[PDB]
């Protein structure tokens, strides 16, 4: 049975603090990497180089999390209309509820509008989806984290 | 001369997917005569069993169906349509993840019981793998007027300030006490919360004067 050093001498066999590092937020619908455009609008993209797909998440409480960019510092959010933008300040408008769906895909629900079930999906072409537009079940809302670079 | 009967549906090569879930890579073509379909992994002949679970591609449907995928499969897959009059080819980059739908997993022994002199300043650590966004907290097993355990059967504690910042290890989760009077001698807990239930460890600290034996 092969194996190596490191994990053989390790004291933990999982990447420590791996939730602190940033990642990309794929989207089961298209092939895009959620993007919070410098200006502030959000959308899709396949450009594995897009300097605005490197998201840095965090949770001030269980389940609730902030989605953020490693380039600017835009606290992605959803407006009363169902529009995903990118607040500059952390505010109730930018708190999402994260959940690992049986299809092992995560889904974000605009905590604030939770009651209405508005997700952070992405319309096929790769454009942001209007809150109300989302439906629990469409690939649009099924995001799947990804490492910054390939391997 | 071969051509993609379905071009429009062929700009999606990025296929990030969860483990053990069948994958189907295809790229329809045609021509005069029927062109061949060549495959390969990472960039070199993908055997019809080139890996565990083996494959089962329908060289007729211009597909490459793989089941129960594994991260070890993640590899830009390319199709090659070669014909006497032309040869076209497009590549799909596959990936495979293995989600950890659990609570935060915390390396053992951490935090670990330790000792210190009064006015000594200490730290306590915490490794935590945790796919799902964890929400790490540091408790202090305080004792409400009399007993350490309240009517909830669960211990009395208090969330702790945070004592400093990130600094040290961007991979660990330290809690830094400072003047540590013979008052921080209680028990400290690292409570790693998570969308999927809570996980947690604990440890003790003991502080003494300045001589000994």
């Amino acid at each position: 049975e092969i194996t190596t050093f490191t994990a053989l001498t390790e004291k933990f066999n999982l990447p420590p603090g791996n939730y602190k590092k940033p990642k990309l937020l794929y989207c089961s619908n298209g092939g895009h990497f959620l993007r919070i455009l410098p200006d502030g609008t959000v959308d899709g993209t396949r450009d594995r180089s897009d300097q605005h797909i490197q998201l840095q998440l965090s949770a001030e409480s269980v389940g609730e999390v902030y989605i953020k960019s490693t380039e600017t510092g835009q606290y992605l959010a959803m407006d009363t209309d169902g529009l995903l933008y990118g607040s500059q300040t952390p505010n109730e408008e930018c708190l999402f509820l994260e959940r690992l769906e049986e299809n092992h895909y995560n889904t974000y629900i605009s905590k604030k509008h939770a009651e209405k079930n508005w997700f952070v999906g992405l319309k096929k072409n790769g454009s942001c989806k209007r809150g109300p537009r989302t439906h629990y079940g469409q690939k649009a809302i099924l995001f799947l984290p990804l490492p910054v670079s390939s391997d | 001369a071969p051509y993609w009967t379905r071009p429009e549906r062929m700009d999606k090569k990025l296929l990030a997917v969860p483990a053990a879930n069948t994958v189907r890579f295809r790229c329809p073509a045609a021509g005069n005569p029927t062109p061949s379909i060549s495959w390969l992994k990472n960039g070199r002949e993908f055997r019809g069993e080139h890996r565990i679970g083996g494959i089962k591609l329908r060289h007729q449907q211009w597909s490459l169906v793989m089941e129960s995928v594994v991260p070890s499969d993640r590899g830009n897959y390319t199709c090659v349509v070669e014909n006497k009059f032309g040869s076209i080819r497009q590549t799909y980059t596959l990936d495979v993840l293995e989600r950890s739908p659990h609570r935060p997993i915390l390396q053992a022994g951490l935090p670990a019981n330790q000792t210190a002199v009064l006015g000594s300043d200490v730290e306590f650590h915490c490794k935590v793998y945790s796919d799902a966004q964890p929400h790490i907290q540091w408790l202090k097993h305080v004792e409400v007027n009399g007993s350490k355990v309240g009517p909830d059967g669960t211990p009395y504690v208090t969330v702790l300030k945070t004592a400093g910042a990130n600094t040290t290890d961007k991979e660990l989760e330290v809690l830094s006490l400072h003047n540590v009077t013979f008052e921080d001698a209680g028990e400290y807990t690292c409570l790693a919360g998570n969308s999927i239930g809570f996980s947690h460890h604990s440890a003790w600290l003991v502080v003494l004067p300045a001589e000994e034996e």
